[PDB]
RNA sequence: CGAUGAUUUUUGCCCUGCACAUUUUAGAUGGAUACGAAUAAGACUUUUUAGUCGCUGGACCAUAGCAGGCUGGCAACGGUGCGCUUAGCGGAAAGGCUUUGUGCGCUUGCCGGCGGAUAGCAAUGUCAACAUGCGCGGGGAUAAAUCCUUUGCAUACGACUUAG
RNA sequence: CAUCGGUUUGGAGCGGCAGGAUAAUGGCGGAGGAAUGUGGCACGGCUUCUGCUGUGUGUUAUAGCCUCUGACGAUACUGCCA
């Protein structure tokens, strides 16, 4: 239909300074800085004031309009990543074989080392992404805490850990073992 | 602060001065579609034209109501003095200089070359000591 | 529209077939053409689609003897060359001469690194494709199908751009000094007359 | 129609054409990839195949039925006197592949390597490398200039070394000269190493250690023209077949109306270039050792 | 096509029984008067026991636009044939002439429904006086107050094959 | 004084032809700087010279000329049709011709 | 396609400064006039708020003088050609891009004096870069391969590995 | 090269005449009306009210528009020019 104009309004909290130049967003907050390139989308930005930014698509068709609120949401996730952080909690689910999860360091790199998953002799290693912190929860038994400023990196590490512990050649309705994301929140509770 | 770099586009709006045929000025009085507008001007015929056939200029005729008739457009054009504003820009000046160059004769081109030689002599003399 | 001795085209951002057709008509009409930076050429369509097309091309080989079949060249310049040669009557002597009028390169090797590169607006990707469409860079398509010298070209292209930037900074400085000298000789008798002539 | 029964193809299509090697000296197609952090060292050596022998060895392979038990194994002896370094070549990375930039030679080359450059040595004035030997006149700045060019532009440095074939029992007097790539260290380190080793001998114990796995580049044994039965291992035809049986019965279907490149045909067998990998070094012997 | 709006008036041929038959008028959008009179007889034989042989064309006149430089919104009622059946539809167009909206309609049903000129009946063309008469959002979006929009990514046409400067798309 | 040219540069592009049949009696000429039939109509009737070199000297000169004239425009992009006294040989496709400024009508 | 060794004691070969004459041309006829990157973006000034530039190269450089002759003056101490000469950078196919001093010219930056006719009213009206040969001049260097015999790491014959 | 005759392709060609709704428009005048409501007025969010702006009201005010119409004056288009 070629909608003449579609708009979205970013909301910038008090301590945050968004910074956009040629579709390269640099969001700065108390918790650090996050950057994102949006050069694959045709959008324009207008600073209404220090607390609002207009995101506009001119003469966009259905899909190009659809790509507008996703731009808004990505920048909003950047904003809330540098002011509240992100925290994904993973629970260790096993029927018989305890899952032995350690945070090891080999070759100067951090790894999450899963052992004894379903009794297997194989040792699973998941590389920890830059800017992402892993921790074995003390307050909860069999819990892994994935935290960081970037929601994408945090959720992708959580997904890596969950996906590497898939059950093969069994009825997965019966063999429910694995490591699953149980809580998706923020570092700073609200 | 936020420091957001904004686009400096020219907008299709009532009051935009446009070039038609790279010669004559006109103003947008009402928008028909994404592709078509209604243009009017003192020295042009009021017509429906496609935005591809015209070029938006950086000049806006302020406070022109939508759908204004020829008399209103002419009166407001004379008041805002759009012709003088256009003629003072580098765009119109380059167009005028192109026309003036296109009207030179062979003798005038010879004179241009001679004067260019003199000016180049002076320019090199100034340049070598500075 | 002028007849040039050599037209050196900077191939960056050009659509493969449109540039190929324009260059074909240029070299058929007796014009010498050099295309540099063939690794920066573009094909419309996503990378996977063009890679599938190149794999369809690779399927084709002479059954009874693979050495007789089509010779699938992997370099970006040779991909452009195949596109151009398909648009030339290359099996005549005239087509052979026209093809002798053409040169294609990856990067910008000497002596063209210190010459003028032009663009062809009728074949430029940024001016031709609808702003949302997906495209391929021929340099990435070439590496995915066997071209071995991608990283060599980019190392040599960064060295060339560092040298070309020193050129421009020097050239810009002398342009600034000459402009200051032309400002001094303004409002002179020769300058005032030249302003009335349009110069 | 399809084959009545399935069978694998006879022979490998990855070793075509089954033609004679262009040279008798096997050439290193690929050298080990260079790691800068390692010390400067050679990556290859030239030797002469002496013969085969037998050893006895205690096997150390836990879980094997021969573990801690003696095995009798075939072994090959390669006569390897030290090679002499006589030159150095610089290679430049280009969008068309490696390109040799400059070759710098040593001042003095022995007669056995200067015979390499002659087809009729006995009828010659033996003028090879005499003007080049004059290039070293009292300052040798031409040589230093070429070496500096190699240091400035080369990314791959290879040394030129020849065998001392006079120390072998062979009656051939031509040495074998080959390029051996230098790995380890910077390009400047490689060039300095090559220069300081000009006219020096390099031994095998500086290239290969015991228990190493090494590759062997050689041209195999020539057998001349051979029929399909032994060239490709095809099945012999029945005893009662007219005009002979050491053939391939069907060399093709009607279409394609050509003989395909994948059909076994009679031709030259052996004398091929081969690269054979993973040969364990049981012994790096010393010529001075009487045991 | 390139069309004109015609007033075509015709009647049955007078008989001694009926010496003044009724005059029927139609508004026809045709490229010329030969097709205008052809389309007239096409629709009368869809509506009345008349033929070109038993009838008479009385008048053919061009109907010019009343305000050809006033921007309007038109509603067009259509009856078109698809590959499978016959459908009624209603669409809206923005233009300054009544004829130019019908020309856009013919391009539009060619593009969106593969409906050829022969497959289309124009039931009615109405200028929508009130902004509340506008039902379709693709023309209602141009009736908002203080409408502005840029034209991003301008492509400039060059007279020459080769250009010595980098291309740009500002505007 | 570095330039002495009094003709416009041209190129012999083609014969008059359909897809498969060519007509050597008509040549297609591209005049340099001409991009429209309006521009090309300045050159109608002008004389064209194809200047070439030959092995044998004639009166001490190895330079021979085939003369022609512009007859009409061709297409929409400023090519013209030319008529030479002897047909231009097909080997000259892409060779440069000289578009003379006479017969002058300025 | 590259690197490298040696290149005929023959009046043969190489390099080089000319001079002349020739063969050829897929086609000279002022100049292939060098950032990079983005394109829902670039670049100036203040201030990051805002204003300005583009909207094509119909540009830029060069362009006057018997295809450009012979002479004089003024103003400047510049521009340009050639020859030596200084230093630096360039290996992707660098073979080019700068640069120092010096000498000889020209200079249309400005103003002078003399010459061109008859090619007849047009006739490409002949003006270029590449190559080769030939005369001189100046330097420079002073081989191999094949056949043949031999070998057997090779082999139908050629070819191959050796030795002489 | 000139002029002529035959054929033919053109020009950013120029002028005169006719027709139509004796074009429709537009401009000028009169009458009526409305909103995507100008000024004003009344409430507001950010503005030292710095095209400030939003929502209501109503009908030209400190912008205008639509419809009908009265007397003129053109142009487009299509034809004709021996
Ligand atoms: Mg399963
Ligand atoms: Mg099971
Ligand atoms: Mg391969
Ligand atoms: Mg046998
Ligand atoms: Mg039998
Ligand atoms: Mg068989
Ligand atoms: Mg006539
Ligand atoms: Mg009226
Ligand atoms: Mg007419």
């Amino acid at each position: 239909m070629k909608y003449i104009q579609t708009d979205q309004i970013l909301d910038i909290p008090e301590g945050v300074t968004v910074d956009i130049k040629a579709r390269v967003v640099k969001v700065t907050g108390p918790r650090g800085e996050l950057t994102k390139d949006l050069k694959h989308i045709d959008v324009t930005f207008n600073k209404i004031n220090n607390r609002a930014i207009k995101i506009t698509v001119h003469n966009g068709d259905r899909k190009h309009v659809a790509a507008l609120r996703t731009v808004k949401s990505l920048i909003a996730n950047l904003i809330t990543g540098v002011t509240k952080g992100y925290k994904y909690k993973m629970r260790f689910v096993y029927a018989h074989f305890p899952i032995n999860v350690n945070i090891i360091k080999k070759d100067g790199q951090d790894y999450v080392e899963i052992r004894n998953f379903l009794g297997e002799k194989r040792v699973r290693e998941v590389k920890i992404h830059e800017g992402v912190t892993m921790e074995i929860s003390s307050t909860q038994k069999d819990e892994l805490i994935v935290s960081g400023n970037s929601l994408e990196a945090v959720s992708q590490n959580a997904a890596d850990i969950q996906q590497i512990c898939r059950v093969r050649n069994k009825d997965i309705r019966k063999f429910l073992d694995g490591i699953y994301v149980s809580e998706r929140g923020t570092i700073v509770e609200e | 602060s936020s420091t957001v770099k904004a686009a400096n586009w020219r907008f299709v709006e009532v009051g935009r001065v446009v070039l038609v045929d790279n010669k004559e000025l006109a103003t947008i009085v009402e928008i028909i579609d994404q592709k078509r507008v209604l243009i009017d001007g003192p020295k042009i015929q009021r017509q429906a034209i496609a935005l591809a056939k015209i070029v938006l200029t950086p000049i806006v005729l302020p406070n022109l109501p939508r759908g204004s008739r020829t008399a209103t457009v002419t009166k407001k054009w004379a008041a805002a003095d759009i012709d003088a504003k256009w003629a003072a820009s580098g765009w119109a000046k380059k167009l005028a200089n192109k026309e003036r160059r296109s009207q030179l004769s062979d003798f005038e081109r010879f004179q241009v070359m001679v004067l260019k030689k003199q000016r180049r002599f002076a320019t090199k003399k100034a340049l070598v000591k500075a | 529209s002028s007849f040039e001795k050599v037209v050196v085209i900077d191939g960056k951002g050009h659509l493969l077939g449109r540039l190929a057709s324009i260059v074909s008509k240029q070299i058929l009409n007796g014009q010498k053409v050099v295309v540099v930076r063939c690794e920066e050429l573009n094909i419309s369509g996503e990378f996977f689609r063009n890679k599938l097309k190149y794999h369809d091309y690779l399927r084709k080989a002479t059954r009874y003897n693979k050495k007789k079949g089509p010779f699938h060249f992997r370099a970006p310049s040779r991909i452009l060359y195949k596109a151009i040669r398909g648009m030339i009557p290359h099996k005549t002597a005239r087509g052979k001469a026209a093809l002798e009028r053409l040169k294609v390169f990856e990067g910008v090797p000497p002596p063209y690194d210190k010459k003028k590169r032009v663009v062809v607006p009728q074949a430029l990707r940024v001016l031709r494709l609808k702003p949302g469409r997906k495209y391929t860079t021929v340099g990435k398509l070439s590496s995915a199908v066997g071209w071995k010298y991608e990283s060599v070209v980019e190392k040599l292209e960064e060295k060339r751009k560092v040298q070309s930037a020193e050129y421009y900074a020097k050239k810009k400085a002398l342009t600034k000094k000459l402009n200051a000298a032309k400002a001094s000789t303004a409002e002179s008798e020769a300058a005032q007359k030249l302003a009335a002539f349009g110069y | 129609s399809h084959r009545k029964y399935e069978a694998p193809r006879h022979g490998s299509l990855g070793f075509l054409p089954r033609k004679r090697a262009a040279k008798q000296r096997g050439r290193v197609k690929s050298f080990p990839k260079d790691v800068k952090s390692k010390p400067v060292a050679l990556t290859a050596f030239l030797g002469y195949k002496a013969g085969m022998t037998t050893i006895v060895r205690d096997l150390d392979r836990p879980g094997s039925k021969m573990h801690k038990r003696e095995v009798v194994e075939a072994a090959t002896v390669v006569d390897t006197p030290p090679m002499v370094v006589v030159g150095v070549v610089g290679y430049v990375e280009t969008p068309r592949g490696l390109r040799s930039l400059t070759t710098v030679w040593a001042e003095h080359l022995s007669e056995e390597v200067r015979r390499r450059f002659y087809k009729n040595w006995y009828k010659s004035k033996k003028k090879a490398f005499t003007k080049y030997s004059g290039k070293y006149a009292t300052d040798a700045k031409q040589v230093e200039t070429e070496l500096a060019r190699i240091k400035k532009y080369a990314s791959v440095v290879r040394v030129l070394a020849h065998t001392q074939i006079k120390k072998t029992p062979l009656s051939q007097k031509k040495a074998h000269l080959a390029e051996i790539q230098i790995n380890g260290g910077s390009v400047s380190d490689k060039v300095d190493w090559a220069k300081e080793h000009f006219e020096k001998e390099v031994s095998v114990d500086s290239v290969f250690e015991q228990d190493e796995m090494i590759d062997v580049i050689a041209v195999t044994k020539g057998h001349g023209f051979e029929g399909v039965t032994h060239r490709w291992g095809t099945k012999k035809l029945p005893r009662k077949t007219h005009r002979g049986l050491r053939k391939v019965a069907c060399i093709g279907a009607w279409h394609p109306a050509n003989v395909n490149w994948t059909v076994a045909r009679a031709g030259q067998n052996g004398y091929h270039h081969r690269t054979s990998i993973n040969h364990k070094v049981y012994r790096v012997g010393k010529g001075t050792d009487e045991a | 096509s390139r069309l004109n709006e015609y007033q075509v008036i015709g009647r049955n041929l007078p008989t001694e029984s009926v010496p003044e038959p009724k005059l029927f008028r139609m508004r026809i959008f045709a490229p010329n008067t030969v097709v205008a009179k052809s389309r007239y007889w096409y629709f009368l034989q869809k509506l009345h026991k008349v033929k070109k042989a038993s009838g008479e064309i009385v008048s053919v006149n061009i109907i010019s636009e009343a305000k050809p430089t006033k921007v309007k919104t038109f509603g067009i009622w259509l009856r078109y044939e698809s590959r499978s059946g016959i459908h009624n539809m209603y669409k809206e167009y923005r233009d300054v002439t009544r004829v130019g909206a019908v020309e856009t309609m013919y391009q539009d049903l060619a593009a969106r429904h593969r409906a050829r000129f022969r497959s289309i009946h124009i039931l009615k063309v109405v200028e929508l006086e009130k902004t509340d008469d506008v039902k379709r959002q693709y023309v209602k979006q141009f009736l908002t107050k203080d409408l502005k929009f840029p034209l991003p990514h301008r492509v400039q046409k060059s007279k020459k094959l080769f250009q010595a400067t980098a291309p740009t798309t500002f505007y | 004084a570095e330039s002495h040219r009094l003709y416009v540069k041209g190129k012999h592009i083609s014969y008059q032809r359909s897809k498969s049949v060519t007509n050597p009696n008509v040549s297609l000429i591209q005049i340099e700087g001409v991009a429209s039939p309006k521009d090309a109509k300045f050159y109608l009737g002008k004389r064209i010279a194809y200047v070439y070199r030959a092995p044998k000297e004639i009166r001490g000169s190895k330079i021979r000329v085939i003369w022609g004239k512009v007859t009409r425009t061709h297409g929409n992009n400023g090519l013209v049709r030319a008529n030479f006294k002897k047909n231009l040989p097909p080997k000259t496709f892409g060779a440069s011709v000289r578009i003379m400024l006479y017969p002058s009508n300025i």
